[PDB]
Parts: C-alpha cells; sequence; structure tokens
DNA sequence: AAAAACTATGCATGCTCTACTGCTTCTGATCTAGTCGACC
DNA sequence: GACTAGATCAGAAGCAGTAGAGCATGCATAGTTTTT
C-alpha cells in the first residue's frame, strides 16, 4: 500500500435534509456536519498527510471547475486543517444553518451525473499518488430521480464509469420519515453492495457511530527499519527485514515560532573561536577525554573507529533450546524478522524452513546483531513465531522471528543480600483468594497514554478555540472503589492475619 | 562513600616464563588480566585503592623482608589511587624474574601491608587476588595464622591459575584450556591447600572463587567482589484503598553506557574554552531577520495549521499524576501477557522493604499466590511525580537463595503497530522440500550450544554469552590507554582475545561444516 | 475486508479501550 | 478578548497581563482619544491595575471621585450575583430606616410600609382554614399590598390598621380585642383606601373610624 | 549532652539539540515511440 | 520538422528511529549547625 487516501464528502442540500422527523433530535444536515468534523479531526491527528474534500449538491449558488449548476464545492481536495474545521463549523448550528442557506441556498435541482463527474474532477485535479479514492453520500432520499428515468440512467452510467475507474463510492443514509431502501435506487451505484444491507433502514446507517468515533493515535504505513543480511555461514547469505511491532509513541515535537506574528523560525547553530571568532571546520575541532591529570587527544575518525567490529548485519551462530531463554531477561524492546526476497533470491523458502524447524524442536538462534555501520555489535536470539490468526480467519499474530536482545555482563546488575522470608499456607490461601477475588482479561490495547491523549486534546481545543479542553478518562487509575467493594472484609482478614496488630504501615 | 582497597600478588617466577609452543605463556596472561582490571578501575574513575605486590622478583623490597625471610619479594606499589603509571610499569618494565618464591609468603606480605596501610583511610571491602602457577615448594607451617588472620580482618580472597579446576588452544574461545595430563606433581599438591584454605574462608562457594586467566578474561569476575549495588526506590505496594505492603525496587537489567564524554577542544590549543558555541534564531525572510531568544515562543504543527502553544500554557494544561505510585490495576494469567509487548529500557526487581518483617511475609504470599495461580499483576508504575505513568506487568520469581516480584513495562494503545505479512506455511511458492527439511535439521543438530548432560539428565549452555562483558568498553579502554602511552601511533585493532569470547566455541564450527555445505547445495541462493 | 476502519482504509478498527473489566 | 474561550482562561490563569473588552477599541475610534479603562471595559486585573483601581474604584463597578449617571448605576446593580441573606422583618425594618433618615415618605407608593394591615376576609377571627376567598376584599388587600402596605394574617398586638367590609357584625368583638391590646388600632373600612389609593395619601381616619 | 533543621549531592527522568542512517516519495533531466501539418 | 507523452533513471526532501551530550529537577541520604 503506497500513496495517500483521498475522501470526498458528498452532503446533500435538499430541503428534506432540513427537517426533523422528532423535536429535539438534530438535523441530518448538523448530523453529517458533525460527522464530516469528526473525520478531519481524526485524519488530523491520525494521517495529516491525507487529502480531504467537501461538496455540496443541490444549492442553488455554484462553484466548480465545469461550472456545473446547483453544485457547490466547498472545500477541495487538500489536507486537512483547523480553517477548514472552523469552517465546516460555521454552519453547524441552527444559526450555522440559517448562514448556510443564506449564503449557498437550498431547494434545487440537481443530477447525480454532475456531481459525480465533478468529483471525479477534482480527483484528477490531485497531483499526489492516490492509494485510496473515495466518496461519501450524505442524503436522505432514496428516490433522487424518480420523475425523470434518463437522470437515472446518466447517474447509474456515470456511478459505473467511476468504479470502473477506481473510486469507492459509499451512501451514509440518513434517518428518513418513510424509510430508506437502498434497493431501491442506489443498488447499482454502491461499489459493493451487502447482502445484509437491503431491507428498509427505519434509522441511521450505522457506519455514523464509527465515523463519530474519534481515534487520537497515529497511525504508521507498514515500513522495515532495517533489510539486513543473515549470515549461516561465510558463502550462505539470506536476505531480511526488521520491523518494530511495539515502538513507543512521542507527542510532536514542539516548533519554534515569533512571537509578535506566529511564524517558523529558522534556528542556526554556529561554532567560532572565542579569539578570532571565525568558523571553525571540522577538522579543526578535536574530541579530547580527561582522566585525572592526564588528557587524551582522539579524533572524530578514531573516536568513530573505535566502536567498529563487522559490518552491519546478522552473524548466525548455534541455536539454543528455548528453556534457557529467561524471561525476566529484558534488555529492549524485541524486533520482527521477516523474509525480504528483494536482495537475494531463493531466500523466502530457507527462512520458512528455518522457521518450521525450530517451531519442531523448539529452539533459538542465537546470532550477533549490528544494526548500523560504527556500532558495537549486540546479541540477539530469533526466537520462531507461527501465524496465528483469531476468529473470521483475521491475522493477529505474523510468522516469522522475535529479536530479543539478550543483556551483557555488565547490564546486569547485583542486588543486595536478603533473607527469604516464607508464609504459612493460610495466608496463602487468603491471598490466592484476593487475587482471584481481582482476576481480569488483559489485552495489549486495554489502557490509553493518558499524557498523549490530554495533549492532544488540549491542542485540539487550543486549535478550535474551544470553551474548554476535553478531560480525558484516565484508565490507568486503579479504581480502588470497586476493588473495595468486590474484596470485602478479605482485606481486613489478610491484615490482621499478616500485619502485626500495631504496625502503621505509613511511616 | 563507598570505597575498596585491592591488593595484587604478581608471580613472576621462572616457571611462568616458560611456555608450551603455540600457547601463551601463563605470565602473558596474567599480565593482560591486571592490565584489564586496572583499566577498567582507572577509567570508571571509581574511587578504590589499589596495590601491587610481586613474589619471586630478584629484589626484595617489604618490610618483613628483614630476617633472612620473605625473600625475593618486592612490594611494586603501596596503596594508592590507581594511576597510568602502573598500567606503564606492567606494559614494559615489569619482567619475569628467575627466582622463585612461595606464595604463601606473598600473601602474608600482601595481609601485612593491608594492615599497616589501613589505618587512616575507611574501608568497607578488602580484597586479594592471587595469581600464581603453583609449581614452586611452600611451606605449610603458617596456614593456620594466615587462614586466622583473614577469618579475623574479614578479607576475601581469590585466586586465578593457568588452568581450570583438543583442538588449538584459545585465550577466552568457550573452550578446554591447559589440557589434562600436562599438570607436575607440584601443581598437584598445591591444588589441595589452595582448595582447602579456600572452603575454610568461604565454603563450598569457594570452590568457585579460583577462576583461570583466559576465563576471567570473559568472566568480569575480577570485579565481583568491587562491584558496588544500585541504588533502591522505595514505595508502597497498593491492591486497594487499605491494604498496601512497603517495597524497595532495583534496576535488575540496564543497559549501561559510558559515563565519560567525549569533549571537543581546538586542535591548535587543545582547550574547551576556545571553541565556543552559539544559538541565532532569524527569521524565514530575504532580510534575515534576527529575533531574540526570548521572543521566540513555543507551538505545535496541527496539520497544515501552526497553533501557538505557550510553556506556560502546556504547564498548566499539562496531565497532572501523583508521584511515587505502584498500584496493582488487576491480576490476568500469565498466558495472557507475552514477551513480545514487553516495552522500556530496564527490568525492576521488587523486595520487602529492608529491615520489615511483616512487609517481607505479605510480600512472600502475594509472590506465592501468584506462582501457584499461574497469573501476574497488571500495575501503574510512576517513578516521581514528574515522571509520566505507564502499565506494565509484575510477575513471581522464586529462587532458593531468594523470592522477589519482576516488573516490566508494557505497551499502550498508540505503541502497538499492526502490520499485515503474507503467510509462509501457505506459499506453494516457497514451500520447502523433505529434504531440505531434514538438511536443516541436521544443520540445527550440528550446531546446537547446549548439552545434555546425562550425568544429572540436565542442560549446559555451552554459549553463555549473558556472562559475556561488553567488548565497546574493552575497546575502548585499549584505545585509550594505547594513545596515552603512544601519543604518536595508530589505534591497535581488536584483541585477539576479544574475537574469541565474541564467538562460538571451535566444537561447534567444526561439526557444522558438512551441513553447512549441505544447506549450501540443497538451497539456491541468487543475489539481485 | 471486515473490520477495517472507515476513517484509515487498510488499517482494522482499533477496538475502543476497556481498561479493567472484573470478572 | 470579547469571547471566553480557552486562550483567554489561560491567559486569566496567568495574572501578569489584563483583558479588555472589544468595545473599548470601539469608543477610543469613536472619540479619537486614549479614554483610560473602567472595570466595566477589562474583565481582568493585574495586580498593578488591581491596586489602582482599588483607589480610584470600588470593588463594584461604582467609584468615588467621579459621578455616576443611570447607565453607570444600572451596569454597576447588574454586576452584583445575589443578595438574599436577609428576611422580611429586617428587610422592612431596613426600608423603613431609609425612608426615615432620607425623609422618602412623600413618594405615592410606599407610604403603608409603617402600617400594618389586617382584613375581615376569614368567618372566624384567628382561623386559617376559613378563608371567605371570591369578594372585593382579597383584591383590596392584594392593592395594599401592592402600594407598600404590610399585610399581615395573624391578628397580633402589633396590627394597628384593620379593615371592615360591609359585613358589621363583628365590630364588637373588634372592639374588644383593641381594648384588651396595650396598643390600640383604629378601626378602618374599605372605602376610605379606595378613595385614598387616587389621592396617594393618608387621608384623616376620622372621617372613615 | 541529645534532638531537629538546613545544605551538599547524586542518581535517575524526560526534554532538547544535534547528528547520522535508512526508507519512501516528489521533482527534474533524458531517451524513445507516437502524432500532427505542410507539402508533393 | 516540430511537438507531445510515456518511461526510465537519478537526485534530493521529508519522515522515522537511534545514540550521544547537556540540563533542569525531584526525592532521598549524609554532613554540619542550632536549640534546649
Amino acid at each position: 500500500y503506497s500513496g495517500r487516501d483521498s475522501l470526498i464528502f458528498l452532503v446533500d442540500a435538499s430541503k428534506a435534509m432540513f427537517e426533523s422527523q422528532s423535536e429535539d433530535e438534530l438535523t441530518p444536515f448538523d448530523m453529517s456536519i458533525q460527522c464530516i468534523q469528526s473525520v478531519y479531526i481524526s485524519k488530523i491527528i491520525s494521517s495529516d498527510r491525507d487529502l480531504l474534500a467537501v461538496v455540496f449538491y443541490g444549492t442553488e449558488k455554484d462553484k466548480n471547475s465545469v461550472n456545473f449548476k446547483n453544485i457547490y464545492v466547498l472545500q477541495e481536495l487538500d489536507n486537512p486543517g483547523a480553517k477548514r474545521i472552523l469552517e465546516l463549523d460555521q454552519f453547524k448550528g441552527q444559526q450555522g444553518q440559517k448562514r448556510f442557506q443564506d449564503m449557498m441556498g437550498h431547494g434545487s435541482d440537481y443530477s447525480l451525473s454532475e456531481v459525480l463527474w465533478v468529483c471525479a474532477n477534482l480527483f484528477s485535479d490531485v497531483q499526489f499518488k492516490m492509494s485510496h479514492k473515495r466518496i461519501m453520500l450524505f442524503t436522505n432520499e432514496d428516490n433522487p430521480h424518480g420523475n425523470d428515468s434518463a437522470k437515472a440512467s446518466r447517474a447509474r452510467t456515470k456511478a459505473g464509469d467511476l468504479r470502473d475507474t477506481g473510486i469507492f463510492l459509499d451512501l451514509m443514509h440518513l434517518k428518513k420519515p418513510g424509510g430508506f431502501d437502498i434497493s431501491l435506487f442506489y443498488r447499482d451505484i454502491i461499489s459493493i453492495a451487502e447482502d445484509e444491507d437491503l431491507r428498509v433502514h427505519f434509522e441511521e446507517s450505522s457506519k455514523l457511530e464509527d465515523l463519530l468515533r474519534k481515534v487520537r493515535a497515529k497511525e504508521t504505513r507498514k515500513r522495515a527499519l532495517s533489510r539486513l543480511k543473515l549470515k549461516l555461514n561465510k558463502d550462505i547469505v539470506i536476505s531480511v527485514g526488521i520491523y518494530n511491532l511495539v515502538q513507543k509513541a512521542l507527542k510532536p515535537p514542539p516548533i519554534k515560532l515569533y512571537r509578535e506574528t506566529n511564524e517558523p523560525v529558522k534556528t542556526k547553530t554556529r561554532t567560532f573561536n572565542t579569539s578570532t571568532g571565525g568558523l571553525l571546520l571540522p577538522s579543526d575541532t578535536k574530541r579530547s577525554q580527561i582522566y585525572g591529570s592526564r588528557q587524551i587527544i582522539l579524533e572524530k575518525e578514531e573516536t568513530e573507529e573505535l566502536k567498529r567490529f563487522d559490518d552491519p548485519g546478522l552473524m548466525l551462530m548455534g541455536f539454543k533450546p528455548l528453556v534457557l531463554l529467561k524471561k525476566h531477561h529484558y534488555l529492549r524492546p524485541s524486533l520482527f524478522v521477516y523474509p525480504e526476497e528483494s536482495l537475494v533470491i531463493g531466500s523466502s523458502t530457507l527462512f520458512s524452513a528455518l522457521l518450521i524447524k525450530c517451531l519442531e524442536k523448539e529452539v533459538a538462534a542465537l546470532c550477533r546483531y549490528t544494526p548500523r555501520r560504527n556500532i558495537p555489535p549486540y546479541f540477539v536470539a530469533l526466537v520462531p513465531q507461527e501465524e496465528e490468526l483469531d476468529d473470521q480467519k483475521i491475522q493477529v499474530t505474523p510468522p516469522g522471528f522475535q529479536l530479543v536482545f539478550l543483556p551483557f555482563a555488565d547490564d546486569k546488575r547485583k542486588m543486595p543480600f536478603t533473607e527469604k522470608i516464607m508464609a504459612t499456607p493460610e495466608q496463602v490461601g487468603k491471598m490466592k483468594a484476593i487475587v482471584e477475588k481481582l482476576r481480569f482479561t488483559y489485552r495489549s490495547d486495554s489502557f490509553e497514554n493518558p499524557v498523549l491523549q490530554q495533549h492532544f486534546r488540549n491542542l485540539e481545543a487550543l486549535a478550535l478555540d474551544l470553551m474548554e479542553p476535553e478531560q480525558a478518562v484516565d484508565l490507568t487509575l486503579p479504581k480502588v472503589e470497586a476493588m473495595n467493594k468486590r474484596l470485602g472484609s478479605l482485606v481486613d482478614e489478610f491484615k490482621e492475619l499478616v500485619y502485626p496488630p500495631d504496625y502503621n504501615p505509613e511511616g | 562513600g563507598n570505597k575498596a582497597a585491592v591488593v595484587l600478588c604478581m608471580d613472576v617466577g621462572f616457571t611462568m616464563s616458560n611456555s608450551i609452543p603455540g600457547i601463551e605463556s601463563p605470565f602473558e596472561q596474567a599480565k593482560k588480566v591486571i592490565t584489564m582490571f586496572v583499566q577498567r578501575q582507572v577509567f570508571a574513575e571509581n574511587k578504590d585503592e589499589i596495590a601491587l605486590v610481586l613474589f619471586g622478583t630478584d629484589g626484595t623490597d617489604n618490610p618483613l623482608s628483614g630476617g633472612d625471610q620473605y625473600q625475593n619479594i618486592t612490594v611494586h606499589r603501596h596503596l594508592m589511587l590507581p594511576d597510568f603509571d602502573l598500567l606503564e610499569d606492567i606494559e614494559s618494565k615489569i619482567q619475569p624474574g628467575s627466582q622463585q618464591a612461595d606464595f604463601l609468603d606473598a600473601l602474608i606480605v600482601s595481609m601485612d601491608v593491608i594492615q599497616h596501610e589501613t589505618i587512616g583511610k575507611k574501608f568497607e571491602k578488602r580484597h586479594i587476588e592471587i595469581f600464581t602457577d603453583l609449581s614452586s615448594r611452600f611451606s605449610k607451617s603458617q596456614l593456620d595464622i594466615i587462614i586466622h588472620s583473614l577469618k579475623k580482618c574479614d578479607i576475601s580472597l581469590q585466586f586465578f591459575l593457568p588452568f581450570s579446576l583438543d583442538g588449538p588452544f584459545r585465550l577466552g574461545g568457550h573452550g578446554p584450556s591447559f589440557p589434562l595430563k600436562g599438570i607436575t606433581e607440584q601443581q598437584k599438591e598445591g591444588l589441595e591447600i589452595v582448595k582447602m584454605v579456600m572452603i575454610s574462608l568461604e565454603g563450598e562457594d569457594g570452590l568457585d572463587e579460583i577462576y583461570s586467566f583466559s576465563e576471567s578474561l570473559r568472566k568480569l569476575c575480577v570485579f565481583k567482589k568491587i562491584e558496588r549495588h544500585s541504588i533502591h526506590w522505595p514505595c508502597r505496594l497498593t491492591i486497594g484503598s487499605n491494604l498496601s505492603i512497603r517495597i524497595a525496587a532495583y534496576k535488575s537489567i540496564l543497559q549501561e553506557r559510558v559515563k565519560k564524554t567525549w569533549t571537543v577542544v581546538d586542535a591548535k590549543t587543545l582547550k574547551k574554552e576556545d571553541i565556543q558555541k552559539e544559538t541565532v534564531y532569524c527569521l524565514n525572510d530575504d532580510d534575515e531577520t534576527e529575533v531574540l531568544k526570548e521572543d521566540i515562543i513555543q507551538g505545535f504543527r496541527y496539520g497544515s495549521d501552526i497553533v501557538p502553544f505557550s510553556k506556560v500554557d502546556e504547564e498548566q494544561m499539562k496531565y497532572k499524576s501523583e508521584g511515587k505510585c505502584f498500584s496493582v490495576l488487576g491480576f490476568c494469567k500469565s498466558s495472557q501477557v507475552q514477551r513480545r509487548f514487553f516495552m522500556g529500557n530496564q527490568v525492576l526487581k521488587v523486595f520487602a522493604a529492608r529491615d520489615d518483617e511483616a512487609a517481607a511475609v505479605a510480600l512472600s504470599s502475594l509472590i506465592h499466590a501468584l506462582d501457584d495461580l499461574d497469573m501476574v499483576a497488571i500495575v501503574r508504575y510512576a517513578y516521581d511525580k514528574r515522571a509520566n505513568p505507564q502499565v506494565g506487568v509484575a510477575f513471581p520469581h522464586i529462587k532458593h537463595n531468594y523470592e522477589c516480584l519482576v516488573y516490566v513495562q508494557l505497551p499502550f494503545m498508540e505503541d502497538l503497530r499492526q502490520y499485515m505479512f503474507s503467510s509462509l506455511k501457505n506459499s506453494k511458492k516457497y514451500a520447502p522440500t523433505e529434504a531440505q527439511l531434514n538438511a536443516v535439521d541436521a544443520l540445527i543438530d550440528s550446531m546446537s550450544l547446549a548439552k545434555k548432560d546425562e550425568k544429572t539428565d540436565t542442560l549446559e549452555d555451552l554459549f553463555p554469552t549473558t556472562k559475556i562483558p561488553n567488548p565497546r568498553f574493552q575497546r575502548l579502554f585499549q584505545c585509550l590507554l594505547h594513545r596515552a602511552l603512544h601519543p604518536r601511533e595508530p589505534l591497535p585493532p581488536i584483541q585477539q582475545h576479544i574475537w574469541n569470547m565474541l564467538n562460538p566455541p571451535a566444537e561447534v564450527t567444526t561439526k557444522s561444516q558438512i551441513p553447512l555445505s549441505k544447506i549450501k547445495t540443497l538451497f539456491p541462493l541468487i543475489e539481485a | 475486508c471486515p473490520g477495517e476502519s472507515l476513517i484509515n482504509p487498510g488499517f482494522k478498527s482499533k477496538k475502543p479501550a476497556g481498561g479493567v473489566d472484573f470478572d | 478578548a470579547g469571547s471566553e474561550n480557552i486562550r483567554v482562561k489561560n491567559i486569566i490563569l496567568s495574572n501578569k497581563h489584563d483583558v479588555v473588552k472589544p468595545a473599548w477599541l470601539l469608543e477610543c475610534f469613536k472619540t479619537k482619544s486614549f479614554v483610560p479603562w473602567q472595570p466595566r471595559f477589562m474583565i481582568h486585573m493585574c495586580p498593578s491595575t488591581k491596586e489602582h483601581f482599588a483607589r480610584e474604584y470600588d470593588c463594584y463597578g461604582d467609584s468615588y471621585f467621579i459621578d455616576t449617571d443611570l447607565n453607570q448605576l444600572k451596569e454597576v446593580f447588574s454586576g452584583i450575583k445575589n443578595s438574599n441573606e436577609q428576611t422580611p422583618e429586617e428587610m422592612a425594618s431596613l426600608i423603613a430606616d431609609l425612608e426615615y433618615r432620607y425623609s422618602w415618605d412623600c413618594s405615592p407608593l410606599s407610604m403603608f410600609r409603617r402600617h400594618t394591615v389586617y382584613l375581615d376576609s376569614y368567618a372566624v377571627i384567628n382561623d386559617l382554614s376559613t378563608k371567605n376567598e371570591g369578594t372585593r376584599l382579597a383584591i383590596k388587600a392584594l392593592e395594599l399590598r401592592f402600594h407598600g402596605a404590610k399585610v399581615v394574617s395573624c391578628l397580633a398586638e402589633g396590627v394597628s390598621h384593620v379593615i371592615i367590609g360591609e359585613d358589621h357584625s363583628r365590630v364588637a368583638d373588634f372592639k374588644a380585642f383593641r381594648r384588651t391590646f396595650k396598643r390600640k388600632f383604629k378601626i378602618l373600612k374599605e372605602s376610605w383606601v379606595t378613595d385614598s389609593i387616587d389621592k396617594c395619601e393618608l387621608q384623616e381616619e376620622n372621617q372613615y373610624l
């Protein structure tokens, strides 16, 4: 998957879109605006390089590159930003609805052929490489062209042409007083027609909930950290790639700005002599270290040479039983090794055979790892990882090797001498009961980084000038109330059985 | 703070000079070990006193020399902070002597020096390392007195020999050294005395205190008794709002980096003052306007839109957390936590608060319960009020020596990458062949790094990489010493023993030739 | 195909964080 | 800043800089002069400006040296949020004290405040379960209360004015109660107030006893 | 003579600059095949 | 003859990940001084 993702929001501007069957319920236009704003925010937070566009049809005023009547292109395909979100929010409220009506209008004829044509033209206008061309239609009318059959045929032909071109269309049907029937007219326009999605829908589309569910996690496309060579022998070599299936998430770095006008400021670092003031070339300077009363002078090239043993790659040592790999011997986050085949042919078969045999024999390949040039070598273990998929045949553990760094002797630290004290069976049983009372199921994605979420919410509030930032819910808190409620008296029994009567575990 | 005193007894007898062709002499190995020890001690900038006494020298320099006793014993250097002078003496101007000497006399003089010099200074760990060949006569009449003095003074003792308790021999090559039957009667006699004195000093564990030069060159054993202990982090493990156990956490495993940092200096003067670093902020305009640092403000990118974010505003709106929190979020089956997802750059070992019995028994009960139920504790960790909160897993670790919790950080949702990789088992194009599978099986069997000892039906690791010291520090120390002693000379190449210790035993290499050739012939690999 | 995120094509819709849910 | 968004709140948290309502700039443009700040315009006060305003302006919008106009008084009054600490008796006493001190008894209304009023709207005197609602007496009492009279429901010894309608059956009981009480209340009729409303003055009771 | 308060320090976190190395994608230069206009 | 458009390649900008040096600083332990 290479390229960007392009999205166009087609929002109907007919009269029916401004009427609500019930009272105190947001109108379909307001719901579409909210969903578009949520998608904009999600794109900004996750992947800001994508392109989003907003086009309104059925209005009176028109703004298109083809001058088509009753079609307004509010925002062309461009990277999302705060200005676009504010422009969309301008029409969010009822006052915003009236402002939209005055600015563009409503209750005007339209043709799906023209809107599809302008959407295709907008897609063509883009100059980058798009990995996904998508259109979303926000409307509450299931029979846009019933009076005229020629318009329906033209719309069907345009939809088919867009489908062949490679444009994926979705219909975000909204609430309709009489119910929405996709099979009536839109069955032939949707890119993929689901068998279940054939009955008359008397409520909102389920996709609206998904769109409104904001996501505040950066999304990174698959990328190889480094393509290296695994050398079983001097004359035997295969090509593999290393990926970081788990990587720490850091907030975007701060940017220096000119306080007077809030514009980027270029930062320049210069080195000059204290006696002359002229610029110093890298050869002019030297690296020195002081040890007591002795000084040692080394050049940059010599310092780089100091940490250099072997060329980058993985040198395969002998295999070791997995029982000898201690679980508590953790130094650095593990990596994933997968065959590449883009540099040397036939490596995939050897990798597969090695993985199968390692799984059968329950062994791990010990190797010497050197990520980059002039980097000291380290010891790693490649543990086989068999492909595992959960329900619905969806991969959850890719097949390959798990690269685990084995700490050196210097990495380990000795612990202070301690005296072992054992607990009587009654205390062990009481603590087992306490533990069982708090049993729960753990998943890798059961927690949210409170700092990152709070920073993202504060940034969004500042960008949109909201009344107050949305306070995040810290799922990392222990919520001691539930623990107290579940444990009941067990804590008191454990305390009176273990802790002497006069302990005061507070100082 | 923490200080130690170390005495190095060096054998310079004629027997040390003697060597077999193709085998480095014991004197060279002892010199290398001492050089490595002094390198680490001096370049680490640690305050520990080091003294060197040579026994077997032609001359005599010893307070107890008078009286026609302890002859041919010289005290090269008394207790003082290590300096480059000691390394220079070791490298060049310390040659073997033709006069034999008794190692017991060397130990006696070392103890006398320790007692005499340790009057005006405070020490908490005295260690004496004895390097001999045990190929000289000795008197056993003084064994009782020296043992009693060692017991009274609380002085640790270590012994290094050219042999340990048939391809080419290598220094630290994870292979046999000093093949059997090459030991004479004198060293056989010395073995029992050294073993029994070590047993009396420590007991059965003392048998592990007798290392070898080759073994010590790749085991970091010389610093075992001199290494310090990391500070303790005290906190309270809380399961609810009432239960709480006082605990202390140490860093069981942490990546070690060079403490000293390279300093940039001007070549002409070789001084820090000459080089000055300045930062200038300018606008992006033709005029190249310059703006003061105070004028600069902090901001963030919001998808092509720059939103100002002042540092004071960020501090005011920054997420606030309570520092020094170790709370048990819940308990989950150990199978639900996988080593793949472990994050962070450290592992914590949590014990009960020192000098505490109730906390000790409570922690032991919790550890035993977790082990019996096969469960781990998902907990919240925070070093202080400024450290970002973390979600980690604590699991039991029970050993005959001690029982403690082991804590490793766990990843957040934002820290997980979802990558899709094509399956290999279902790939017909890359499907292997039965002969290829057999060849790979043979290769794996040949290159096994663990041996099954049938005497105890156990597994012994032939290549314990965990015990190998980091080679980067040794290389840095060697290069620094070479530059200091030889200002005008290119840096030397990597020492052979370093490569030998970083390479697997020659046995597996020799036993994997035929399987490797089979793999090469059966697997057609063409570079692209 | 099923479960694919409607916002970021090619990425499965991450399940919302559930924190701790005692059994 | 005319809108209290997140940035304005953050600036409020830091008392280094002030905040001024946008109308200040408009007013400055209109008069083409650098009119100084007033508490009405600004929403935040720095310590220096806070100290400066104390000497010139009170804790509220009103100032000391510069007079106050109708608009200024309205703005100052709108500043106060709420005040419900007193009780009806205390408020009445304070009102009467103010009227006496400033001789504000000449106003068309509030002239009945000093006198408590009773009606014969109960079939049995001093009973709360026999209301005679549905007659002119109720509207007469409501008018008296609106004008400022304190309508009291319990025939306390402090009652000073009693109104009796066309029914004179219980005049003897009222006279007996007046005699018993230490302080005597003059007997009055419903027509007296009806005639006096137009004059907006206390007509002599000798003609309506 | 004994207990409490202030200062030295020191080790560990997180941020920040600063650089280095790798991969992905956009822009520009060059080569080759096809096309149009004029004539005959 | 002139021009276009597709393709092919190479160079370079942007982004991600890591290592090294410096630094504010927060909690805690050891040394010194003040008070009764």
